[PDB]
DNA sequence: TTTTTT
């Protein structure tokens, strides 16, 4: 019963600050007018598009996997007005469970239909056209018109498109795991927010009310990544991107325009480690502090041969994560052991897709021989799977094998982190003791944001 | 019709040892006497002996040794070229050899005395001495000495001493040295050596580059001081005439040694190349090459000395050191010399009575006691000491302390038991070893030359006979208990003690002194004739009458062990400390501070109540130990100051393979390692034997975190003595060196 | 005109109700006539006390006037009966969500709906899990149900509203309580937590200290204000019995009476200076006075003529291996007089020890055999040289021409004479002072000091790494040195409290080497005082580090272009670890100095050329007629953060055996190790069936001895991983359940693993 | 290497 306690008397500054911010009248010039939104369906490509700002706000919301940052969210819900919203649907379920676990809230979609995506924009080349940013320093115009040409083959749809939806009854939109959506649907949420309120006259758009993001995810446990298919050589490629959170965090123009600093709250208490060890280990990974001999010896009661965890005559009940869809995809076998179209298209190319052809983390991921969780609304085993899908979902038991030289201390935090107990925690190597290609610079820029008078940390 | 002579005879050396035909179980030995009548001048004269197997098995101790072995030892000694170092390989065949041919020699001959007037005969027909008898006229040519010095480069392979010291682990370097010259003779042939004896007459000076070849300098002449002389003989054991060559010592007598530096093996190879040289001419027999001392056994030895058993026939002394008083150490080893043959300290406790005669005299000895002490000497278990005593931790004062002792207590009652055990020999004549030990504790007042002797004959000879220390021990606790009995009625109070020395208290006013030292000398009076009384109840008489010493008064007295007892005299400020360990350099210092330190702490009788005194003393305690380490630091780089004697028998520091290099310094070693420990590097602390390696010597930084740490444990041991003993028990005194002031040295 | 608001849910079923009447006070209504109004409202038989009634992010009308209305609200509220639809039209999911218990089903259900918003206060903005947190410390007494009819027996509305209406906390003094309680808990708790919060943020705001500290230090100090125990007591302080506000059982809360008592207590130790020396350093001197301490001073000193300006070198310059055989070569000239065999660290080593050695009167001293002059005085510097394109050559010399070395930063008197009579300052000053400004070869382009514990180090000397956001203008830098040099006299007339630091005239002295602003501040040790240890300067190191943090104005300076506060390493005061010698670049950078004048600095020339002598930059430089002598040798032992200490306290009071300890239950090293191999021998051979039959017959040998870490190398060991020379260990640490960690590590000499550094395949349990 | 939106 005093669990609740700190988050229950911490998160009331919160709601007495996205309040000022959801009740801050703009200027009337500086509401995007319906003209605008006119003027962007007569525009072809996304060359000509006038630097136009949309104005926003943010409040942030950070903190660990187990943080407690859902107790926040169950605060706004009850008292604040809001669209609660998510970046993937398992994480828009999770937040359903936990709302509807304190009391009522409406069936909380993800942050794409609350914009219009629809089937047709799935599989739509959204980094095509190119920019050289005006920039240096880049003004807020500069990089919403960036966002806007990296998404024109998605804004420029759903602009035709509406040329009642929930956006039309609020301006407090909560996008859960938003760590989970790259920068480009930042400013993309942010307009489409103003046309929904701009087509329909919404009684928040004749009061001048601007649309405030609370973004609530984790930014060192969580990553965006885009895929793009060359039409000749068939390589599909996934390179990294910058998530909303990073977006918001290093971005200098968007760290002044938004004022991070008096709208960030950290949430910094875990609520299911057990172990002082497991705790602090979790603690060296979400903040980029030396790794010492003494954390070394702590995983090094981990390690487990490579011939150990893919064995499946070992370790039963236990999720084994590895870093390739192409692993994951021998060890399932091995544990199962223990025209018009083509025409065209071919002729289009001047000259893998079974991955680009249905959800692809089954896709790629299995042997169909079955011995589970729906995927689509396409089932998954739960028993093995990628680094990068453990992200989203929590796991009971969970080993690790880690794939020598590409070890990244992120994919290590995150896939230790995704047990409660590290009891039940093996491993192939000890990712601290061998080389590890570390990236710590939004480490650094949540430690200078838990060393700011104006941050909100709740334990 | 025998020939006789007046003459004194100055050695006793062994020539030949052999077996005569139709013989199985009986050696001839022939001994050469070097005999000197009046105003010095000198004529070699010879005896011969037959000892028999018996006999050899009684002076041996145990039946191992056979006659076979004997003779073919001699023959092996017959010639120092082929194998010199002889006595290396049985130490105790060569002893009781010398034993039995000298006991033989008293025997049959007569009665022997070194330095001594002796009418002497012989028999012309045969050639030899027949009979020796005590002559009573003539005041004997004094024994003069030459002086020598000799030095020799063996280059002996290190290799081989790190081998035979591997083989034998706590092998006295000097018995390695001495095994690669016995292994390898041919070492000895090449050497350095240089050789000056000095007379009163004619000085003699040779050197050499390789001992076989020529002198590269040359001083005297070899006949200056010797006088070859062909003697002709004809034994019962040699039918035929046997001629003898001897060195007859002209102008000295005895060498004279400086034992700072003596090198057993350079005396050897000097004397092996004089055996070479004389006896290389054939027609003549040649004698025994044997010489025993502490550096001829693995473990080694107490006392330096050079035995010469053959070969030239002439004692040699050595005298360690002792710049100071050299002509006492020099009269001390003629002296012991004369008296007991020269067996000593060569022949070891044989020189009163074979080793296994023991075992009878001493049940002969248990007999003639009175019937309580006959079951005291039955009950008598290693340190009994069944007396009221102190409890270890206690002190006694202000009350008039004082600490007796009788001199040589263990020797006198030795000598008595022998007696008492003398009428249980086999031969009334084999009774004259029991005369020298007599002539020892009659002398041992007047003579400190007979202390030393019986500081080591004594308990040598407890260790040849094991049932002998059992009887000691029991007079010993005899004598304790009438010491008790008479202590109450002289107001002496029995509070600690070892038997024969032993400290007390007075029941009298303790600020009186007056009639202290009236009541301190009738204690003693009466406490001595009492004791003299039960002594000759028990039968044990003792030639020299029995006194009691007076080895200080004391006001203050603080025992902690059994053996640690701290005595001060408030008045004059005499004090005397003992139990401390002098191990070394650095622990004087340490019993200087600990005797100043009580001294302070015991002039706190200032009115107090206790618990203050014991945390005035404390601080005290704890700052003496200050000034301790402070100026131990300015002496951390003497390396030879911080150097512990480890003996042959304590646990030892592994031997570094550089110090088997020490060349004509590894031959100094015979009882005592003197080790340092240095810290090379870091972390680890290593031993380094200080006296085999030149001078001046270069070492990482003393580990004075080691060797201050000992003598520290000591000092707190004394500490918490005192601190428990004179105020509230309960505070083992602990100095925080590795906190305070450890910083100094790690 | 008594007026009520009621939820309803379908006859008409009324089950949370909250009656009211307009104050026609102003200001009137206090918490006590509050509560008498509404004990009045609620009357205790049953129902309301009025005449006439009108009943009506928010969570959530008939008039009764005529005798049969009012009598029909009556019945319906104080019992349940359902109001039929002519007397108004002539006019699971609650029992889930509203708690279990029937205090929680009335109270909650009244206060969070039907009473939250209408009272206002902070109430109408909390959840409805606080609010029901907050009912159920509201613990008034509870009388047993007449019907002893259970609250989960309910399954339609008829019977939560006969629950409801029929219940003892609806009806009188718990009902008029409860709004007050909610309004005086949230007054109570915000006191405590608001002040907590207050000293959080400005600890946290002022703390300056290293990235691992600052993590700590949020945890423990949320742990304490925020904890099971501190929690609990708060909270049951705040718990009421009594309903009445008068006599109310709820008093002043432990918490914030225990934390301020604990650790907030001394969260203004780290706060300030003169406490964070006082409970984070125990300092340990021992004072030698007489001839000890000038034998103290040249015995653990580099000798008086060793840092002094010579014409040439002195001393042994080699690379690694040709000193390697030269120190071997010196040794067998050594080793005939007593020097032990030893049959790049042992190198540094064994050079060190060499040069610690001391001069036995006027015999020439140990390290005289590799340096081959008799001339030569110990103690002596041992330095590093990297050169091009590697090999650290090693040098240990006598003397060396540093008057050469340092010429070009040499300012003649004349010079700064002229700059002084133009810039009468000491900020203006410096800064226009600042702006006129083969192994054997490689000896005066790279050197590195080696630091020798034999030896007392006599300077303070700090490696002050900064990181920086963006380029940096001079004068802000110059600003904040001066900072840094009053913060660490501060620190030292602290930590040195016998000496006389006058912190406008005692010198300090700065060098300055996109990445980093390199700098090292040498500071002279006060006299009579002498530091001896690694330990004890790193102690003064982090006094140093976290005493410049707590100056307002260096944070100010530089604290917007510092990324990471540290600046202070405190890693090179080990034994054989080097640090660059100012004058000195690096194999990018020659460290110059940059002069930071003292404010009241009576001789300026002097102070410039005293960055020119090699004294005031050398860790056991001779110190510059000594009676009495202080060796601060040590400042306490390892340095447990003053919080994690408090961590380790609570670690155990909250959390919960060192590795010996844990030895024991298996009766205890090669022995036992020999045992663990047996087992390892048995699995190897399945995990790694290529190299099978290799460890079955290796003999285990201790390489690595740590406390807790006990390393043994599996001497005959070819890589079992990434299968192509290797060495095999044998790992001991403490388990998870205090077990024994045992683990197989094969190091690898090979590129594709990493070179020499240590890896572990498998931890079995024992 | 690398998921996800209908
Ligand atoms: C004794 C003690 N106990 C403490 N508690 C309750 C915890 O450490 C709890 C906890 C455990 C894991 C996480 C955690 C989880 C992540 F996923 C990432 C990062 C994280 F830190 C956070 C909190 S704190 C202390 S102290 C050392 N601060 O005195
Ligand atoms: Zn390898």
């Amino acid at each position: 019963a005093f669990l609740n306690f700190t988050s229950m008397h911490g998160v009331q500054p919160i709601l007495k600050r996205i309040r000022e911010l959801s009740q801050q009248q703009l200027d009337g010039a500086q509401v995007p007018h319906l003209q605008w939104f006119r003027d962007v369906a007569a525009l072809e490509s996304p060359a000509g598009l006038p630097l136009r700002e949309f104005p926003f706000a943010v409040y942030l919301i950070t903190g660990n996997a187990g943080s407690g940052k859902s107790t926040c969210v169950q605060t706004i819900n009850e008292v604040l007005d809001c669209v609660v919203t998510g970046a993937t649907r398992i994480a828009a379920q999770n937040m359903y469970a936990k709302l509807s676990g304190a009391f009522l809230s409406r069936p909380i979609n993800t942050i794409f239909h609350e914009f219009g995506f629809r089937g047709n924009h799935v599989q739509a080349q959204l980094g095509q056209y190119p920019y050289t940013l005006t920039s240096n320093p880049a003004s807020l115009e500069d990089l919403q018109r960036r966002d806007l040409t990296y998404y024109w083959e998605v804004i420029l749809d759903l602009t035709k498109r509406a040329l009642l939806p929930a956006f039309t009854r609020s301006n407090v939109i909560v996008i859960d795991e938003a760590g989970l959506l790259g920068r480009h649907l930042l400013t993309a949420v942010v307009y489409c927010w103003w046309m929904i309120n701009a087509l329909y006259h919404t009684p928040q758009y004749a009061a001048r009310l601007r649309p405030v993001l609370v973004c609530v995810g984790s930014p060192t446990q969580t990553a965006s990544l885009e895929s793009t298919f060359e039409h000749q050589k068939l390589r599909c490629s996934v390179r990294q991107s910058e998530n909303v959170l990073t977006y918001l965090i290093c971005n200098r123009t968007l760290r002044e325009y938004a004022r991070l600093s008096y709208s960030w709250a950290i949430f910094i208490n875990n609520k299911r480690c057990v172990e002082h060890e497991f705790g602090n280990l979790m603690k060296v990974l979400e903040y980029g502090l030396p790794i010492t001999e003494e954390h070394m010896q702590f995983v090094d009661r981990f390690v487990v041969p490579e011939n150990y965890i893919t064995n499946p005559a070992n370790l039963p009940g236990w999720t084994r994560l590895f870093s390739s869809h192409k692993e994951v995809s021998a060890y399932m076998a091995k544990l199962h052991a223990y025209v018009k179209e083509f025409d065209e298209y071919r002729r289009l190319t001047h000259q893998a897709n079974a991955s680009r052809i249905t959800n692809y983390s089954q896709s790629q991921d299995q042997d169909v021989t079955y011995v589970i969780a729906v995927t689509a609304r396409g089932i998954s085993s739960k028993l093995a799977m990628t680094i990068t899908r453990s992200q989203g979902l929590s796991l009971d038991k969970v080993a690790i094998c880690f794939t020598p030289g590409n070890l990244r201390l992120n994919s290590a935090y995150v896939a230790m982190s995704r047990t409660t107990s590290s009891e039940f925690l093996r491993m192939n190597l000890n990712p601290l003791r061998e080389r590890h290609e570390r990236d710590d610079v939004i480490s650094e820029h949540i430690l200078s944001a838990l060393r700011d008078p104006n941050v909100v940390i709740v334990y | 019709d025998i020939v006789w002579v007046e003459e004194s005879v100055s050695a006793i050396t062994l020539y030949a040892v052999w077996l005569p035909p139709r013989a199985r179980e009986y050696f001839h030995a022939l001994v050469y006497f070097v005999c000197r009548n009046a105003a010095g001048e000198g004529r070699a004269r010879f005896a011969e002996v037959s000892v028999t197997a018996t006999e050899l098995r009684d002076f041996y101790g145990s039946a191992d040794v056979s006659v076979q072995a004997v003779v073919a030892a001699a023959r092996a000694a017959t010639t120092p070229a082929a194998s010199p170092l002889e006595p290396l390989e049985n130490p105790t065949l060569w002893r009781a050899l010398y034993a039995c041919v000298l006991a033989a020699l008293e025997r049959q001959t007569g009665p022997v005395a070194l330095f001594a007037p002796l009418r002497i005969g012989s028999d012309p027909r045969t050639g030899l001495v027949v009979k020796v008898e005590r002559a009573s006229w003539g005041p004997p040519a004094a024994p003069r000495a030459a002086l020598l010095v000799a030095e020799a480069n063996i280059d002996i392979d290190p290799m081989a001493l790190a081998a035979r010291v591997a083989e034998h682990p706590d092998a006295r370097l000097a018995w390695a040295r001495l095994a690669a010259i016995r292994d390898t003779p041919q070492c000895a042939s090449a050497a350095s050596l240089t050789v000056n004896i000095t007379t009163g007459t004619a000085l003699f000076a040779r050197e050499y580059q390789t001992l076989a070849f020529p002198p590269i300098k040359k001083e005297g002449a070899f006949g200056d001081l010797v006088e070859v002389c062909e003697v002709g003989l004809r034994p019962r054991g040699h039918p035929q005439r046997v001629t003898a060559r001897v060195l007859l010592p002209r102008d000295y007598d005895y060498f004279v040694s400086a034992g700072e530096k003596f090198s057993a093996p350079a005396l050897v190879a000097l004397f092996r190349q004089w055996h070479t040289t004389v006896h290389a001419a054939p027609g003549a027999l040649a004698p025994v090459f044997a010489f025993l001392g502490p550096e001829f056994e693995v473990r080694g030895g107490p006392v330096p000395y050079f035995a010469v058993l053959g070969f030239p026939g002439w004692p040699t002394f050595t005298v360690p050191a002792t710049a100071e008083s050299a002509r006492d150490l020099v009269r001390g080893a003629a002296a012991a010399y004369a008296a007991l043959l020269g067996a000593w300290p060569a022949v070891g406790a044989r020189v009163v009575l074979p080793p296994r005669a023991w075992p009878g005299v001493a049940s002969a000895a248990a007999g003639c006691l009175l019937p309580a002490v006959r079951e005291a000497v039955a009950r008598w278990h290693p340190a009994t000491k069944i007396i009221q005593l102190l409890d270890p931790p206690a002190a006694v004062g202000p009350v008039w302390t004082a600490r007796f002792c009788f001199p040589g207590l263990r020797a006198q009652l030795l000598a008595a038991l022998a007696d008492l055990g003398g009428s249980g020999l086999a031969d009334p004549h084999g009774r004259t070893g029991l005369a020298r030990l007599d002539a020892l504790v009659v002398a041992a007042p007047s003579e400190p030359w007979a202390g030393a002797v019986l500081e080591r004959l004594v308990p040598d000879t407890c260790n040849a006979c094991p049932a002998l220390r059992q009887l000691l021990g029991g007079v010993m606790a005899a004598v304790c208990l009438q010491i008790e009995e008479t202590a109450s009625s002289v107001k002496f109070a029995v509070c600690g003690g070892d038997g024969g020395a032993f400290w007390g208290v007075f029941n009298v006013d303790p600020q009186d002194a007056d009639a202290a030292s009236g009541v301190i000398e009738d204690a003693r009076r009466a406490i001595e004739t009492a004791v003299g009384a039960v002594l000759r109840a028990n039968a044990v008489r003792l030639r020299h009458p029995l006194c009691l010493a007076l080895e200080g008064v004391y006001t203050h007295a603080v025992a902690w062990s059994q053996a640690g007892v701290w005595f001060w005299n408030s008045r004059d400020n005499t004090d005397h400390l003992g139990g401390f360990p002098l191990r070394g350099p650095a622990y004087t210092t340490a019993a200087g501070v600990v005797r100043d330190t009580l001294r302070r702490v015991l002039g706190l009788t200032t009115a107090c109540v206790p618990e203050e005194d014991a945390l005035t003393a404390r601080g005290l305690m704890e700052d003496a130990c200050d000034r301790l380490i402070l100026d131990a630091f300015n002496k951390r780089l003497d390396a030879e100051y911080w150097s512990v004697r480890v003996s042959p028998f304590e646990a030892s520091d592994p031997l570094p393979p550089t110090a088997f290099r020490g060349g004509a310094l590894l031959d100094a070693e015979h009882y005592w390692r003197r080790v340092v420990r240095v810290c090379p590097g870091g972390g680890e602390s290593v031993g380094v034997p200080v006296d085999l390696y030149p001078r001046p010597l270069v070492l990482p930084p003393v580990d004075c975190a080691h060797h201050l740490r000992e003598i520290l444990r000591e000092i707190e041991l004394v500490f918490t003595g005192v601190l428990a003993g004179v105020w509230g028990e309960g505070g083992k005194f602990v100095y925080p060196f590795d906190d305070k002031m450890s910083f100094l040295f790690a | 005109p008594v007026e009520v608001t009621a939820l309803y849910a379908t006859p008409v079923y009324i089950f949370s109700y909250d009656a009211y009447t307009h104050d026609g006070r102003a200001d009137g209504p206090t918490e006590q006539d509050r509560f008498e109004e509404s004990r009045a409202l609620y009357q205790a038989s049953g129902g309301l006390n009025g005449d006439s009634f009108r009943v009506t992010r928010g969570r959530t009308v008939c008039r009764f006037e005529r005798a049969d209305d009012v009598a029909a609200l009556q019945d319906a509220l104080a019992h349940g009966t359902p109001l039929q639809p002519d007397h108004i039209a002539a006019t699971f999911w609650f029992l889930s969500k509203f708690g279990p218990d029937e205090k929680s089903l009335v109270l909650t259900t009244r206060y969070y709906l039907l009473q939250a918003q209408r009272l206002g206060g902070a109430g109408a903005t909390y959840d409805l899990q606080a609010i029901k947190d907050i009912c159920a410390t509201y613990a008034i007494p509870h009388a047993p149900r007449p019907d002893t009819v259970s609250a989960a027996s309910l399954t339609s509305f008829a019977a939560i509203t006969r629950f409801c209406c029929t219940s003892q906390y609806a009806r009188g003094a718990a009902a008029a309580g409860f709004p007050l309680y909610v309004e005086r808990r949230i007054a109570a708790d915000v006191r405590e937590t608001s002040a907590l919060e207050k000293f959080i943020t400005h600890d946290r705001s002022c703390l300056r200290v290293s990235d691992r500290e600052f993590i700590t230090y949020i945890y423990l100090a949320h742990f304490e204000c925020f904890s099971p125990p501190r929690l609990a007591t708060h909270l049951r302080a705040v718990t009421t019995h009594d309903p009445n506000p008068a006599a109310s059982t709820e008093q002043p809360s432990p918490l914030g009476r225990e934390a301020v008592e604990q650790f907030f207590c001394h969260v203004r130790a780290q706060l300030n200076i003169g406490e964070y020396v006082k409970h984070n350093v125990t300092p340990r001197e021992t004072v030698l006075d007489g001839d000890t301490a000038k034998a103290y001073l040249r015995a653990r000193t580099y000798a008086p003529g060793a840092l002094t300006p010579a014409p040439a070198y002195c001393g042994a310059v080699d690379s690694a291996t040709k000193m390697m055989g030269r120190l071997a070569d010196a040794e067998k000239l050594l080793v005939p007089r007593g020097w032990p065999a030893f049959a790049t660290c042992g190198i540094v080593k064994r050079l060190l020890r060499l040069a610690a050695t001391e001069q036995q009167g006027p015999t020439p001293p140990a390290i005289a055999a590799l340096i081959r002059n008799a001339a030569v005085q110990t103690p002596l510097p041992v330095y590093r040289i990297s050169m091009v394109p590697t090999g650290q050559a090693f040098a240990a010399l006598a003397w060396d021409d540093w008057a050469r070395i340092t010429r070009d930063a040499r300012l003649a008197e004349a010079v700064v004479s002229a700059e002084a009579a133009a810039h009468p300052d000491h900020g203006a000053l410096g800064r226009r002072l600042t702006d006129r400004i083969d192994a054997g070869g490689q000896m005066y382009v790279n050197r590195n000091e080696i630091f020798n514990g034999a030896l007392a180090i006599t300077n303070i000397i700090l490696d002050l790494d900064i990181a920086l956001k963006e380029p940096v203008p001079f004068r802000r830098l110059h600003e904040a040195l001066g900072h840094f040099r009053r913060g660490a006299l501060a620190a030292v007339q602290l930590l040195f409290p016998a000496a006389r630091v006058d912190p406008d005239a005692y010198p300090c002295y700065f060098f300055k080497s996109t990445d980093k602003i390199g700098l090292r501040v040498c500071m002279p040790v006060p006299a009579p005082y002498v530091v001896h240890g690694s330990l004890t300067m790193r102690g003064v190191a982090r006094v140093i580090q976290q005493a410049v943090l707590l100056d307002r104005d260096f944070v100010e300076a530089i604290g917007s272009y510092v990324k990471n506060f540290l600046l202070i390493d405190t890693g090179v005061y080990a034994h054989g670890h080097s640090l660059r010698l100012p004058y000195f670049a690096k194999i990018c950078g020659r460290l110059l100095p940059v002069f930071v004048i003292p404010p009241a600095c009576k001789d300026v020339p002097a102070f410039v050329a005293a960055h020119a002598d090699p004294r005031r930059f050398h860790f056991h430089a001779p110190p510059t007629s000594p009676r009495e002598i202080r060796v601060l040798h040590s400042l306490g032992g390892d340095y447990v953060s003053f919080f994690e200490r408090k961590a380790s306290r609570n670690a155990l009071e909250h959390f919960g055996e060192t590795l010996t300890e844990v030895l024991g239950r298996y009766n205890v090293v090669e022995g036992f190790a020999s045992e663990l191999l047996g087992r390892i021998v048995a699995c190897i051979e399945t995990h790694f069936p290529e190299h099978a039959g290799e460890y079955q017959a290796v003999s285990v040998r201790r390489a690595v001895s740590k406390d807790d870490w006990v390393l043994l190398q599996l001497v005959p060991l070819s890589c079992l991983r990434f299968k192509h020379t290797a060495r095999t260990f044998v790992a001991l640490s403490v388990g998870a359940n205090n077990r024994l960690c045992v683990s197989l590590c094969q190091q690898c000499f090979a590129a594709k693993c990493d070179s020499n550094r240590l890896h572990t395949l498998f931890t079995i349990d024992a």
